[PDB]
């Protein structure tokens, strides 16, 4: 009987679009096929912010783009300060111990969490290479996440996804900000001479479903359902690890110098990036959740 | 022989196609191996592969229910090798006629290949079709971040080329390809929605009233993207008022395309709202 | 060639048989494309594509589950539509040796029918038999008002002309078709229990020991409609009794037939009380 | 678990033949295959009425025949009544809105209906046209069912299916009463000059199942079950509908002139039916329910 | 042909080799049917019947869930006479070459046979080979109280013999053969684990470091049996470790064996502990 | 999620292999799924005894050999005491109306039982043929089992199952005790004249599952499941009547005279059983459980 529609920010080929069937089809056998999972396309309905006024459609996928533009209680963009969660074991650890409190903002908008997950991490790739974070900071690098990231002193400047090469070509962009598969598969890759393999933050998603159709399903399923979706958080996060190697080899070996962090380093700019926290909690708040903050910081 | 290929391509039953052909493009095969350099018969046998992976392999695993989307990636794998095989075949014609082109053409050097390209002709034009439709339908199975860029560019190149060598080529069948292309990739990967709806105003110039695919085309890589229902549903309707019996040829292209314009319109909650 | 169609049927391996025949039926049929006055040859595509129907179309959709029904259905559909390709490839065999015998026969005048029936000769027995018999399949896998009344007419009387020029012709088989055919229609629609009979005492004087049809027509055609379980019980003990390594000919179909008695065994059931 | 057997009055290559597994098959997997059915033709069992003695056979699909035949008190051949149920939308509302007086009957025989539906509009196919009903009433129209138009003034001749064309070509018949799929997939058509297309009455069947074995049946199920049987009811009642003009535009082509009678003909009709309503009344009460017959025309 | 026999062999897709094969045994068979005398034929066909029944009857069913065992046995009694089928005419080729010879091989009396095996030569191995492995992969799949004993007997007299003639025949697929009969039967059946361990010694020798199947051997019909997952484990690595495209011959039965081991891992929990 | 782990000590393609597939397969969509077996050999694990020490794996069929390892308060062998149950219908009345008194000593070692079966009815096999039993006696006859046979005054070798022929060829065994199935597919009927065909006693088997395994199973499931280890046991008692006669024909075409004992010799062999009885209950109680005994000959 029941069918719901998920919106889903997962793009074409990927691994997510890939899992999110794998769950579909775990869930359906699981209620005996009695509820499934429809997937819909967030660019076809006119990109992330009309999908959230179509919650018609009950539940989504969504980056903190939208995951915040539903709950500004949300702490969220808490979880991609720069080198607070610097590795995906310790993503797992704060996605597991600490779910009620990235969940509760949601019941608070109405929605119940399905599950968490990463999109990618953050790395930077650039014509030039750096000693510091702070000269690094000086080169012009493209790419909401952004406005913060020029608050800690990062020269950005706010670009679509086109215009990347032609201002490379041009010099008017050092280099960008982005994730591993995206510069391998577009081949931007090829206008660049280093990528840094030392993880920053993660990019967050993001699945949501409709207080109202979580009710239809019947009080007996939720549980191995739940325990479904955390399964596929999982395989994700160990298959996402893969692919990034995989996606660094093939950038290597196409000629670009992979740039590793010394622990020396790590720890260097990790107290330059925690100086920037409390300048962005002084110029917006709601994009820091500072219970949760410090909560992770505890947890590791 | 042409009353050989007759049997096919005017064929109304689909199980009876998929079980006979699988031998035929053995045999084929064998033969070209025999002869390397016949470049009729390598661009035979690749055009072959890829019909064939269209039809029976990728096409009937789209049917499949979205439980079985194991059963279905394994298809959509299975196809997509059949594709770079059959797409390979043909451009070792290309390779015949002009040594080293293979690899200039996937050199990464755009001028490099532009230059080989420049030197083809009217007569290549069907070859380019086939290697150039052959490795965008791998692509389009192809997982994210297994293709090479410039694999895929060089592909669109080969059809842009035909493009310009002979715009109105087999009914505009270029621009079909060339649609579903643009439609699909972003405006970072050498499409968009202007390139496509432009590819689209050529094709309807060229195309025939009797050939659905058109229509399905338009619906399913323009209408959908663009949430249009209306046109969805009403281009769906075009495809399916031709009558298959009052078709000059390929009466078994118009079936299995009407087989799927049934299927979109069963669908058409799953694509829309 | 005598020993080719012996590797099929004298073969044991259905599903062997089904993979190799669809290119086999192919290729007779590109040749008669290319000859189409050819009379053996048109006649020869013909019996093919009816035959694989019934073996290997409509009889495996039979032994679907009740619920695949839908699946049963597209399959009837398929055999449908093969009984008739078949026997408008047989019935263009009469036409190259009577030019108009089609219009006439399918005019739906009596006289016209019959005066045209009457020019034909032990010749052309076989050609009759495969028509008549192609068109009586199709029919009786056609949805209810969907048939033409002339047709099926015209086909029962080329098979009661087959009968008359030749009666004991190949053991007996155009008795067989006729019997399910009487058997299965209203004494309203030129069929009949009485007429039914007949027909299968006839077909009891030519037919071989070694055949198991026979048997199992008489128990599905007669005993079932007529609530004879005795009979049903007996005559597939009767065709179950054969030993197909002792059969001269054709054990392919001795071996499809007693599948088919077995499940008529199985299924006893569901046709009696 | 339960097989059920239904002697079924259904045509070999029928919609109903086929709509009586499409419902076997959507019930069988309602009861996650526990129940099913199993169909046996009525004709093999020796007839209509042979089947009722054998309720080792529990459930059955019945004509007015045996519909009637075990329920004397039987309202049912009241919804024949001529030009009573004039079109297909308005039998819906009758076989819906009235299905527990259609029903009751039958548990008085010890039977609950699974649903009710329509064989076919009885049509008038005649050698010769008619101005009035009174003329047509005229001519000799051969054919339970008969005996009350008889009454009405239909001179009416009781003939096997056979004789019909010997009958016709003889001159002994102007022609016979009928159902379009009849008169054209019989090829009968060729021996008519008109078809009436106004339609007259429904013919109506007709299943039932015995209340014992329909108590195998887990009270869980019943509920769908019975509305899967609906859904058939309504199915057939839109391909009847398309299956008629299909029938009726082939005739029409093979040069058979279609009678339509215009509202004003159709009162003129009804009124002269009325009068007859009285008239069997009195020449059989059992053949009438007076209520349910009332209770129809309140209904519209 | 070599170029023919080569589409088929270096194919990497299973199904286009399963759906192509069957019509390709048909014709070798009627061929053969024609020339009985023809010993190359006789051989020839036998082979393609025994690795048909390998790679597409058996292995498949294989593959099946084990509630579909009902459909899996069936398959493997297809599957058994295939290969019976495939052994009788390899053996026909013996039987062209040394009148009598089956007469002898199979009566049962130990010294007629083996004076008939006496009399072979280098010539006649691959022909041992193919029969001796016929009748064993028969014996696998009969059910138990079938079987002849002295039927399996002279088939493994065979495969003695041609170890005798020529020990390091086609890479030692002998010896696989052997060391899976040798570990499947009991010391009273001519079987035991000593000569199973033996005859392996005797395949690694002559064993190519490309092959996949001795690893697999190794796995299952020698760790398995004495419960080594270890050596089971390691054994399919290595099997896994080969790749595909950089094998000189025999691609797809590369491709196959992959399958079986892939699986294997898959499942070790059902054959350890 | 429940699967079982059953070590099995059926033959390589015999009607057990089938039949307890065919049983696991039958459980297996009782239980929708939720349940099923694996089976492993016993050859592979160590065999019968070493099987035991694994009860890991939870589950077993065995033989005597094993079925009196664990429940030395086993009746048990008692079954196997000669012409005690003489044919396959006597030993169906007993393994059914007597279930609970075979049963209780293994809930005794902590199992239930699933099933009881045979796997075969001895028969001596011999080179030279004899007037009564007491001639078989002294014959040199070679075969846990055995050692009760000795007893009575069978002179008994006890041998491997290679050494057989060599032994025959030899003249240092006159023959053999043994099952049909053995002597046929072994070619062993080969180095014999004489089978005997009239039954002794059968080889029972033998299928026990853990107590705690059999927990996980829920309380809904158990009767329907039970009902079908019982439908298996009798599927094969009769199959293996079957293969029986056949197995003698295929002997008996082979050369090889059949002995059958006239209804005289039987209750002569009865009555010289009965005496040795009383010898046995002295010189070990533990292998004959007497009130077992008793309350068979009782039953016929």
């Amino acid at each position: 009987k029941v069918v719901l529609k998920i919106a889903s920010i997962a793009p074409a080929r990927s691994i997510w679009e890939t899992e999110l069937k794998k769950l579909s089809a775990e869930w359906s056998e699981i209620t005996g096929g009695l509820v499934s999972m429809k997937f819909y396309d967030m660019s076809s309905l006119g990109g992330e912010r009309e999908g959230i006024r179509k919650l018609p459609l009950d539940g989504a996928v969504f980056s903190c783009l939208g995951l915040s533009e539903l709950a500004p209680d949300s702490g969220i963009y808490t979880l991609s300060v720069p080198f607070l969660i610097q590795n995906e074991k310790d993503l797992e650890r704060v996605l597991h111990e600490l779910r009620e409190d990235l969940d509760r903002p949601f019941r608070a908008a109405g929605f119940r969490v399905i599950t968490w997950t990463n999109a990618g991490w953050l790395s930077f790739y650039t014509r030039a290479p750096y000693a510091s974070l702070g000269q690094l900071k000086k080169q012009t690098i493209a790419l909401v996440l952004g406005t913060c990231f020029r608050i800690c002193g990062f020269d950005i400047k706010d670009a679509p996804n086109v215009r990347l090469a032609p201002l490379l070509k041009a010099g008017s962009i050092d280099g960008f900000l982005s994730v591993h598969l995206f510069t391998w598969a577009t081949g931007f890759y090829r206008y660049i001479s280093y990528a840094l393999d030392t993880k920053i933050c993660p990019a967050v998603i993001g699945m949501l479903i409709s207080d109202g159709s979580w009710a239809r399903i019947p009080s007996r399923y939720h549980d191995a359902m739940l325990q479904a979706a955390t399964r596929v958080r999982q395989r994700l996060a160990n298959n996402l690890e893969t692919l990034d190697r995989e996606c660094s080899n093939n950038i290597q070996k196409a000629g670009v110098s992979i740039v590793h962090l010394t622990p020396q380093e790590i720890q260097e700019w990790r107290t330059e990036f925690a100086a920037d926290v409390k300048r962005i909690q002084a110029r917006l708040p709601g994009m820091l959740n500072m219970t949760l903050y410090e909560k992770i910081k505890h947890l590791l | 022989d042409a009353d050989f290929t007759r049997v096919f391509t005017e064929e109304d039953d689909l199980d009876l196609v998929a079980q006979s052909l699988p031998l035929v493009l053995k045999v084929y095969e064998a033969l070209h191996l025999q002869n390397p350099a016949h470049r009729g018969l390598s661009l035979a046998v690749g055009r072959l592969y890829i019909m064939y992976a269209n039809a029976f392999v990728q096409t009937p695993a789209q049917y499949l229910p979205e439980d079985e989307f194991e059963a279905q990636n394994e298809a959509y794998s299975r196809a997509r090798k059949l594709y770079l095989r059959g797409a390979r075949y043909a451009l070792s014609s290309l390779e015949t006629a002009y040594p080293g082109f293979t690899r200039e053409v996937f050199s990464g050097d755009e001028q490099r290949l532009h230059k080989v390209l420049s030197r083809c002709t009217r007569v290549d034009v069907g070859t380019l079709y086939w290697v150039g439709t052959g490795y965008v339908a791998a692509f389009a199975l192809t997982p994210l971040g297994s293709a090479l860029p410039d694999t895929v560019h060089a592909a669109v190149m080969m059809l842009e080329r035909a493009c310009d060598l002979w715009p109105s080529y087999q009914e505009g069948a270029v621009w079909n390809v060339l649609t579903k292309f643009y439609a699909a990739a972003p405006e970072s990967f050498g499409g968009g929605m202007e390139k496509a709806h432009t590819a689209f105003e050529h094709l309807t110039r060229y195309c025939s009233a009797h050939d659905p695919d058109h229509h399905i085309t338009y619906a399913d890589a323009l209408c959908i993207p663009l949430n249009n229902r209306a046109g969805f549903d009403e281009a769906l309707d075009r495809a399916l008022a031709i009558d298959p019996e009052s078709v000059p040829h390929n009466k078994l292209l118009v079936i299995l395309s009407q087989k799927r314009a049934r299927w979109l319109k069963a669908h058409v909650q799953d694509f829309f709202l």
